């Protein structure tokens, strides 16, 4: 029958480059600007929000997610193949990890999982490639902090600092001006800021951006005591009170 | 999922604790024995039984070890996966639905007898679990061969109105007399008390 | 099913010179409990037809079902269906037959006994019999369960060949229908007193009686 | 309308029953070498000492997904169980992964499975087969 | 533009402007068909068909024209002949199935949301074409009487008078003055009077025609759907052809 | 030209409204050579005209047996023809497998416009293009039913299909009250339904090679005559 | 557990002659101790001259020979209404009775017509399919009352090839007479099928007990 | 428009977009109508405009407002088709979320699951997304007075109030105005009476030229139901003031 | 799409008809049925068949069970130029008379033969379906089927049903030009033993003593059928059967 099949979405060019691939490149560099920055006791990842109209409440929709209690990600790009594939990545790191281990995973094994389902929309008769582009920022034991971008096509990197997005370029710039192997935490918060504010046309206060750390653990946040060996989560987002009294300093 | 192979080999080849949950005026306590025993042998003198599907919700098994552990672990990822995708504290209605459908598809092959306890913005609430995927309602329950001992302290000093002290020290009382009574318990007592409006507070070996 | 639990006891039929007759007590029983007074075992399947049906009240239920579907679908979509494109007895009794011997196949059968009764359109008499195995045979008596013991020989008294069906009346045969059932309301512990009786005639059509009481009973030779 | 499936036992038997597995030499016979399950596993002893829970593990889904099918033809109509078939259909028959067995997260949302964990998802899981080439066969049909 | 090259070869296609080129061809289809209309009175529902006269080897009682799809419910379609038969025989087996389920005749708008999902159902894949006809039907249920009209889209509404095929603009047009003219009500006779009339107005294409009407009325026919006999047909053709001329 | 581009498959309405594909597979009726149907009340009749590939070659079925209570006689396609006959004959066995009962004409056409609508409106195959001619006795009396692959069935009293049918369509037309009444005599009733067929003749002639008959009735099992059996109505 | 088998008590006779065969059984329909019916025929025409009995649970039978019918009515759709043969008909039967192999039909089946030379031939099955041609085989309850009392009056070696259909209807008439005084299972009516030539002939006449 | 194929499915083009998302968001302004939500401060009003203007049409069989479940209730802007689909699937997610999790489905989980919906129509190939565009309005149990709106391309957000249809500007305009004046994003009213007429107020000024009671549709939510105003509540509701 | 519509539009399904098994068995679509090289067989839809079975097969009517092979001895040997078949044909009577001789030796081929001993439908059944499966090879490959290739299909076949039920203890004799004569015997448990004498029957140790006696290589046909016949007649009139490259001949008492 000719429905046991459905040919290939994603094709070769004649110079040798998958045009799906890069058109969902190009609808990720048409996104909202996002970057994330690597410290020495924390990892800092940020992002500008959007609005369609004022009447939208921006707080209903967050573009940070916490992936484990240690993993967060942020985006640009497309808001609902984020949505997905944040769900699937929550999933799969109790399927595939939890379950098995007792444990979370750590950052780069949680990033290949979900290079991996990226990968696999690029080689299908029937999906497009997500055209969406990641980073993940995350701690574990055994590697401490880390930072990754993951692209449309599935391919990731670990980052010192990165951005995405359609200020991308120069807020790389800024940041390649503004690293050092010595940073902390506090600084690579107000690096960020710095960034993020060459990068919002409209208003920069505490209500249009969005900010989230991977730092040290909350035992504030667990929401139980009694178990000293229990850690408490260490993403943390920033409320919009602290970063408009960050704003203020 | 789980696997049905070398059963017929296993058949050829072989052809030839006390638990407590009370209920008080603005929370739940749970409470358990800490003995662990293989059989006549006391294997361990200090095992926590108080598990925890989700920071304020918790239960405490008996019946077969493993089911119990591995039904408790699932329906906590389950509620942990749910939690996020609604981004709203865990509702123990949810995790007590859970648990009844997994028990019911397994037809009581899955050997897990549970109390579950817990709070959320709806309130405090208990409940029993059966193996076969029957659960129940109660303002206080016991589980485990030191039952009738413990079902029978809550049965001498229980009231409606309950403070949270008064109620610490009928669930610890009840352990004790499972715990002096019942030759599978003994040891310590594990207690768990969840309030409304507060972080659930666990107190391992409580009175020893 | 697997064992029956709510139950029918027996029906009754007889063959005369122009119809059939059909009877069937009214009373479903839980065990040795007589439990449910008020159920109708006659079905009367159009208007020349009419299914009795002993056994497992779930499973009757269910051949109910299956009948209504049948003639709801004779309509579907046949102007004619009141006309000469109308289910004829042999067509519904074919029907049940099939079906009781394809889950017999599938051991999982429907544990009733079941008798067909009524007129062809040509004015012949159909009566037939099918139970859980699948087995079907005819006669010009019928009965199923206790009255198979004890009825069928009175029955049998007034028609005992083919040749005695054109002289049998139907007041002969309903006065032999009804004396049977006092018989067996005499003698079967799962009997009720009040029953349904039903006669099918090329001439006058379909008679449905309901509340039929057992009346004249001697009691009075105690001592 | 069922909750625990039904009807799981077979009814038939034959020695060609496996059309993916057939001998070439015999097409009549199955291919005991392409098999590659010990060489020892009539099909007979498939038919008798199974656990009884079994068939209702392997069933239970697809009873479930039936009955809510069966609902939703008795209260809204045809279309909506119509309409759910055609769209998952769609979805299993245009994933190919040769080299992956996990479902999709499309199908897992029309499912409404997306925050849902069972032992299926934590345990997913020669000298012939098991290649690429096979799986082409099978899926096309040639 | 009504000619949409780009994006017409496809069911399941949106064109720039947000349009389903498919339907609207189905929806062409539609107008070319014989001309039915519908009337809704104080208590009832008239069906009115201006069927083609054919040849004399047909068998007069076995080529109707309107459709029974249960007791209480009666249509009628322009378009495709055998789309017209699959959605009669799929909204029969509807009725039936409601019937058995809930018994109880199936109200009128539940079954017209049956078959307006059925009918959009098929708008969605590429696989399939959408029906290419338009149905009026309508009855009397617990509530009261109801006339609906459905269209290829699946798009479906509850009238007070509908019209499609050829003559539709004059059967709209004739429905409206109606309408107007009775802001109380009408009746079931006075309805199948206009029905006769309307359908001999919009007919103005060397060809004979005849006329099929059909009631559902609560005081005349208890709530059933029945065909017109011999009288009340004559006096209604006499009627129209008074009005005619 | 315009007619080109809309014209790829069954799923695809041209901007005027028009499927052409299903007026294609309607067309491919005029390929096959004229089949005559009639009836009267008691007894109704099909007489074919059949073809041969050459000299040395045999003639084609034409009518084809249903059930001892029904046929039917066909023109254009093979293969739909072979389908659509022993769909019919799987229908009438199933119908006296499991009811004991006769399968009445109008349900068998009822069955046949059904399967026959259903490739017209999905992607993947094509629509059937055999008119079919339907006799059949049972309990309503004699039935003739003329199948339209669009998925359309009528019934009449009489008709043709087929090449040049319209003369003997014509011929029918013209004689309907003296064939009408033809009750309990067979033989007249298809010495008029070969005078029907003759008016369809082209430069051709009647003989006992090319021509079938066929007749159900009230007292007659549905009969085939060929060969030397019509040698009598020429 | 609930048993799928039932036995209903009948017998058959089939019998080859010359140019004849002839195939009988009595009429009577019981369940183990009670008369369901005392006429219930049990020997078929089948088509094309072939007549069949499948004696024991009657469900099985009636099954069998439906079958084996609707097989005969799409062998003459198929095959431009040729004539089944008895052989081809006995292989048939064969197996239809070992596709049930594992579930087997409880039955004893015979069937009786001519062969292609016109000699009459009779085919005896056993439950599962193992079948053979015999001159003369009785079978169900009071066979070992019937097969003594036609071996005493007939040499199978007056010789069975020289006698006449009316003379083998007598004596199959006397054996259930026999039978029926002897045996709590059989009477009440025997019926008896000829295949000659001509076709199929019914007898049928009435036993003890009524 | 589209070059090659993004004719006919989802794909990416040369620019990163997918032209058969945004033609399906231009289909959601074919009947021409607007809709508006508000929230009080314990009931969610939602006021949509009624156009009939066949006289031949039955007016009570017209409308757009819909009931999901005991609490929510939807407005779809866009062809009634899609519309009447997307309600009954709503309704089946509704029912199945209360099976399966032991209470009531939320507003905003309602919304996400109808937006992973569209999201999967926006990503396979042999699928199209619904042109219609729909608002979720409650008072959920936990978030008080809820609206949610989800649209062709999977987006889904929350408002403090929402206007849709061809004129959403001008509404959107005012209301932001209101709200700059008053500095609450809700409205401080005991009833939902008041809502109501201030919601009619609203449209009436911003669409302007008015209308009669036949010319609206009216829904309100409170904490225990949804329920769909008839047209002698509205003629009320536009005579008081 | 639309035969999805048609799986959920509303009696077919409690004839259970909706299944193209059931309506292929009892011949509803055609004669499909007696179209299956691989014949279909019914298994009981429970959880223990082969209970089911063994219990039901093992309880009234002497007409109604199944029927077993003869015990009776039969002989095969390979001297020098062919196979020795010998069996005694002293059949058994019972409430019946034969029009013919019975033989209990079947005739696969005019070149294979196999002997019952075991149940007697299971023998005769399959060793037909044998002969299909060589008639096919045959056709296929231009070349007579090798005895072991026969042999094999058999045993395989046996074995693909093993503790189902069924017994069958058949030797498969046969001569090819490659091979030479072969022997093989074929069990139902999945045996398959290739051998030069076999002897299997009531009492066949007699036999095989007799033949150990005065078996050579060097026999000549005739003194190969004259100890055949011996050796029967010791055992416990004789038919013979005498298997060359050309065939099988058959001497009814030689």
């Amino acid at each position: 029958m000719t429905d046991r099949y459905s040919f290939s979405l994603t094709t070769f060019s004649p110079s040798g480059k998958l045009g799906q691939i890069d058109y969902a490149l190009t609808a990720v560099k048409q996104g909202v600007t996002s970057l994330g920055i690597k410290a020495t006791n924390g990892v800092v990842i940020a992002t500008e929000k959007k609005s369609s109209s004022p009447l939208a409440m921006s707080e209903t929709l967050s573009k940070v997610s916490l992936l484990t209690p240690d993993i967060g990600a942020v985006y640009s790009g497309m808001g609902p193949d984020y949505r997905v594939l944040v769900d699937k990545s929550r999933k799969v790191a109790h399927t595939s990890y939890k379950r098995i281990y007792g444990e979370y995973p750590p950052t780069k094994l949680l990033v290949s999982e979900v290079a991996k389902i990226m990968q696999e929309a690029t080689q299908s008769g029937g999906v497009r490639p997500f055209g969406v582009s990641l980073l993940i920022a995350g701690h574990d034991e055994f590697n401490g902090f880390s930072l990754y971008q993951v692209d449309p096509s599935g391919s990731y990197f670990p980052w010192k600092a990165t951005a995405i997005g359609k200020g991308s370029v120069a807020a790389k710039t800024f940041l390649e001006k503004r690293w050092n192997d010595e940073l902390e935490l506090e600084d690579a918060i107000h690096i960020a800021l710095l960034t993020l504010k060459e990068s919002v046309e409209g208003e920069f206060n505490g209500d249009t951006i969005e900010l989230a750390i991977i730092g040290d653990e909350n035992p504030d946040l667990l929401g139980y005591t009694g178990i000293p060996t229990d850690k408490g989560p260490r993403f943390r987002k920033l409320t919009s009170q602290e970063i408009n009294d960050r704003l203020e300093a | 999922g789980l696997s049905f192979d070398n059963y017929q080999r296993n058949n050829f080849l072989a052809e030839n604790t006390t638990i407590v949950g009370v209920k008080f005026n603005n929370g739940v306590v749970i409470a358990a024995d800490t003995r662990s025993t293989q059989g006549p042998i006391v294997a361990d003198k200090n095992c926590a039984k108080l598990h925890r599907i989700s920071p304020k919700i918790w239960c405490a098994g008996a019946g077969t070890a493993a089911d119990t552990e591995a039904v408790t672990q699932l329906i906590g990822s389950n509620i942990e996966l749910h939690s996020l995708y609604t981004s709203r504290e865990p509702r123990v209605v949810s995790a007590l639905q859970m648990l009844k459908q997994h028990l019911f598809k397994y037809q009581g092959h899955i050997g897990a007898y549970l109390i579950v306890a817990g709070v959320d913005p709806t309130g405090s609430h208990l409940f029993s679990i059966h193996a076969h995927g029957s659960t129940d309602v109660g303002y206080y329950l016991s589980l485990g061969s030191g039952s009738l001992a413990a079902m029978a302290v809550l049965e001498s000093h229980w009231k409606q109105d309950l403070t949270k002290e008064e109620a610490i020290k009928l669930a610890s009382d009840a352990i004790q007399a499972g715990i002096w009574n019942d030759l599978g318990s003994g040891s310590n007592v594990d207690v768990c008390v969840m309030e409304i409006g507060k972080d659930a507070e666990y107190l391992r070996n409580y009175t020893p | 099913t697997q064992q029956p639990i709510v139950t029918g006891t027996s029906v009754i039929s007889m063959k005369y010179d122009n119809g059939v007759i059909i009877a069937a007590d009214n009373l479903g029983s839980y065990g040795s409990l007589l439990r449910f007074n008020g159920v109708e075992r006659l079905i009367p399947v159009g208007d020349n037809t009419v299914v009795g049906i002993s056994g497992d009240i779930s499973d009757m239920q269910h051949i109910e079902r299956l009948l209504k579907d049948l003639v709801t679908e004779n309509a579907y979509d046949n102007p004619l269906a009141d006309a000469e494109e109308a289910l004829e007895p042999s067509y519904i009794f074919e029907y049940l037959a099939t079906v009781m011997y394809q889950r017999r196949s599938k051991m999982n059968p429907l544990w009733n006994a079941i008798i067909v009764a009524g007129v062809q359109s040509n004015g012949d008499q159909f009566l037939r019999y099918v139970n859980l195995l699948g087995v079907t045979y005819s006669s010009p008596t019928l009965a199923t369960g206790f009255g198979a013991h004890m009825a069928n020989p009175l029955l049998r008294k007034v028609v005992d060949r083919e040749s005695d069906i054109p002289k049998t009346t139907v007041q002969v045969a309903e006065e032999a229908i009804v004396n049977a059932m006092r018989v067996l309301y005499y003698r079967d512990a799962r009997s009720s007193r009040n029953f349904s009786l039903a006669i099918i005639d090329k001439n006058t059509g379909l008679t449905f009686k309901k509340n039929l009481q057992v009346e004249n009973m001697k009691w009075d030779f105690a001592k | 309308m069922n909750i625990v499936p039904q009807d799981t036992f077979k009814s038939q038997v034959s020695t060609d029953q496996d059309k993916s597995v057939l001998s070439s030499a015999v097409p009549s016979l199955p291919d005991t070498l392409r098999q590659q399950e010990g060489g020892a596993v009539p099909l007979s002893t498939q038919l008798n000492d199974r656990h009884p829970l079994e068939s209702t593990l392997k069933n239970w889904e697809t009873t479930q997904r039936q009955r809510q099918m069966e609902q939703y033809r008795q209260i809204f109509g045809i279309a909506e169980p119509m309409k759910r078939t055609m769209e998952m259909e769609i979805v299993n028959r245009t994933d190919f992964n040769p080299l992956s067995t996990n479902g999709s997260i499309h199908r897992d949302i029309l499912l409404n499975k997306e925050c849902s964990i069972d032992w299926e998802d934590v345990y997913p899981g020669t000298m012939v087969g098991d290649d690429v080439h096979s799986k082409i066969e099978k899926q096309l049909g040639i | 533009t009504s000619i949409g090259t780009g994006y017409d070869l496809s069911n399941s296609v949106f064109s720039p402007d947000g349009r389903n080129f498919q339907v609207e061809y189905a929806v062409k289809a539609v107008e070319n068909g014989t001309t039915s209309i519908g009337i809704k009175c104080n208590d009832g529902v008239v069906f009115a068909v201006e069927k083609l006269i054919t040849s004399k080897l047909l068998v007069p009682q076995k080529n109707v024209k309107i459709q029974v799809v249960d007791r209480h419910i009666g249509c009628v379609y322009s378009g495709l002949i055998p789309d017209g038969r699959h959605l009669v025989n799929r909204g029969r087996e509807e009725a039936a199935s409601f019937k058995k389920l809930y018994k109880t005749p199936i109200p009128i708008p539940a079954f017209a949301d049956r078959l307006g999902q059925y009918v959009q159902a098929h708008t969605l894949y590429n696989s399939v074409r959408p029906f290419g006809v338009s149905t009026i039907f309508g009855g009397v249920d617990k509530n009261g009487a109801h006339l609906y009209m459905l269209e290829p889209s699946g798009s479906y509404w509850g009238y007070k008078g509908a019209a499609t095929g050829k003559g539709r603009q004059s059967a709209k047009a004739e429905l409206e003055k109606l309408v107007d003219h009775h802001p109380e009500g009408l009746s079931a006779r006075e309805a199948v009077k206009q029905a006769a009339k309307i359908i001999y107005l919009a007919h103005e294409d060397e060809k004979d025609f005849e006329l099929e009407i059909s009631w559902c009325s609560l005081s005349e026919t208890n709530g059933l759907h029945k065909f017109v006999k011999g009288d009340l047909l004559q006096e209604a053709i006499d009627f129209a052809q008074k009005e005619i001329n | 030209m315009f007619r080109n581009n809309y014209d790829g498959d069954t799923v695809t309405f041209s901007p005027t409204g028009r499927l052409f594909q299903v007026e294609y597979a309607l067309e491919a009726i005029k390929q096959g050579s004229v089949t005559v149907g009639l009836r009267s009340n008691t007894h109704a009749v099909l007489v074919a005209l059949k073809r041969n590939a050459d000299e040395l070659s045999s003639y084609q079925k034409k009518i084809i047996k249903c059930d001892e209570h029904m046929g039917l006689s066909l023109a254009g396609l093979a293969p739909d023809a072979r389908v659509l006959s022993n769909y019919l004959r799987q229908q009438c066995n199933y119908s006296s497998l499991v009811f004991n009962r006769k399968l009445a004409v109008e349900r068998a056409g009822h069955l046949l416009c059904d399967k026959a609508q259903k490739n017209t409106q999905s992607y993947g195959g094509r629509p059937y293009g055999v008119g079919l001619l339907i006799i059949g006795y049972d309990k309503s009396g004699a039935h003739l039913l003329e199948f339209q692959p669009s998925g359309n069935v009528t019934e009449l009293y009489g008709t043709a299909i087929g090449a040049r049918s319209q003369g003997a369509k014509t011929y029918l037309e013209r004689t309907l009250d003296t064939f009408i009444k033809i009750d309990g005599n067979p033989d007249e009733l298809i010495k008029a339904g070969v005078e029907a067929i003759s008016q369809s003749l082209r430069d051709e002639s009647l003989t006992v090679d090319n021509l079938s008959i066929a007749i159900v009735g009230k007292d007659t099992p549905f009969t085939i005559y060929d060969g030397e059996a019509v040698a009598k109505y020429i | 557990q609930f048993n799928p088998y039932g036995d209903n008590g009948g017998t058959i006779l089939g019998i080859a002659g010359e140019d004849f065969a002839v195939l009988a059984g009595d009429t009577r329909n019981i369940t183990d101790y009670s008369i369901n019916s005392r006429y219930e025929p049990k020997v078929f025409d089948c088509g094309d001259n072939i007549v069949m009995s499948a004696n024991g649970f009657a469900a099985d039978g009636d099954a069998l020979v439906k079958r084996f019918k609707n097989s005969v009515k799409w062998y003459h759709f198929d095959h431009n209404d040729k004539k089944l043969s008895i052989n081809s008909a006995a292989r048939n039967i064969q197996h239809l009775l070992y596709g049930k192999r594992f579930f087997p039909y409880y039955v004893h089946t015979i069937i009786a017509g001519l062969d292609e030379d016109g000699k009459g031939a009779v085919y005896s099955f056993d439950p599962v399919g193992s079948y053979e041609r015999e001159q003369c085989r009785a079978g169900g309850a009071a066979a070992s009352l019937i097969m003594p009392f036609l071996d005493n009056q007939v040499n199978f070696k007056k010789p069975l090839k020289y006698l006449s259909v009316e003379e083998v209807i007598k004596l199959v008439r006397d054996s259930f007479t026999s039978a029926t005084e002897r045996h709590i299972q059989v009477g009440d009516g025997l019926e008896i099928l000829i295949v000659t030539k001509d076709g199929v002939r019914k007898e049928f006449y009435e036993l003890k007990r009524d | 428009s589209a070059a090659g194929y993004d004719r006919h499915i989802t794909i990416f083009s040369p620019e990163g977009r997918l032209y058969q998302v945004e033609y399906a968001f231009k289909a959601t302004n074919q009947t021409n109508i607007n809709s508006l939500a508000v929230r009080g401060k314990d009931c969610t009003v939602v006021i949509s405009q009624k156009k009939v203007p066949d006289k031949l049409l039955d007016p009570t069989t017209v409308s757009y407002i819909f009931c999901i479940s005991r609490t929510i209730g939807m407005v779809v802007n866009g062809p009634i088709p899609d519309a009447r689909n997307a309600a009954l699937r709503a309704k089946a997610e509704a029912a199945e979320f209360r099976y399966k999790y032991g209470y009531d489905m939320p507003c905003d989980v309602l919304a996400k699951r109808m937006a992973n919906l569209s999201q999967i129509y926006t990503q396979r190939a042999y699928m199209r997304p619904l042109g219609v565009i729909l608002t979720f309005v409650s008072v959920d149990e936990e978030l008080g007075p809820s609206i949610y709106k989800t649209d062709p391309a999977g987006y889904y957000v929350g408002y403090k109030a929402t206007a849709t249809g061809p004129k959403q500007q001008e509404i959107t305009t005012n209301l932001e105005n209101h709200f700059k004046k008053s500095k609450i994003d809700h409205i401080n009213e005991e009833s939902w009476e008041k809502v109501v007429e201030f919601a009619i107020t609203h449209m009436i000024d911003a669409l302007g030229t008015e209308f009669s009671k036949n010319d609206l549709e009216v829904g309100v939510a409170t904490k225990d139901k949804f329920f769909t105003l008839s047209a002698e509540n509205i003629e009320e509701r536009l005579v008081a003031i | 799409m639309q035969a999805i519509a048609d799986s959920f539009s509303v009696l077919v399904k409690e004839l259970q008809y909706d299944n193209e098994q059931n309506l292929e068995s009892d011949f509803v679509t055609g004669a499909s049925q007696f179209q299956r090289l691989a014949p279909s067989l019914t298994v009981p839809p429970i959880a223990s068949p082969q209970q089911f079975l063994r219990a039901h097969t093992d309880d009234r009517n002497p007409d109604c069970k199944i029927k077993i092979a003869h015990g009776t001895t039969t002989l095969a040997f390979r001297f020098q130029g062919g196979i020795i078949v010998a069996v005694d044909s002293r059949a058994t009577a019972g409430n019946w008379v034969a029009s013919q001789t019975v033989k209990k030796v079947i005739e696969i081929n005019p070149f294979l033969l196999g002997t019952m001993a075991g149940g007697a439908a299971d023998c005769q059944f399959w060793e037909t379906w044998l002969g299909s499966q060589c008639r096919l090879h045959e056709l296929r490959e231009k070349e007579r089927i090798s005895v072991a290739a026969a042999s094999k299909i058999l045993s395989n076949l046996v074995y693909q049903y093993k503790g189902a039920g069924l017994s069958m203890g058949t030797m498969i004799c046969g001569y090819t030009r490659k091979e030479g004569p072969t022997i093989y015997y074929v069990d139902s448990d999945g045996t398959r033993l290739k051998g030069d004498i076999f002897c299997v029957g009531s009492g066949q140790t007699f036999a095989y003593g007799v033949l150990d006696s005065n078996y050579k290589w060097d026999l000549s046909v005739e003194d190969a059928l004259y100890l055949g016949k011996r050796s029967i007649l010791a055992a416990a009139s004789v038919n013979l059967y005498h298997v060359t490259e050309d065939g099988w001949i058959y001497h009814g008492n030689h």
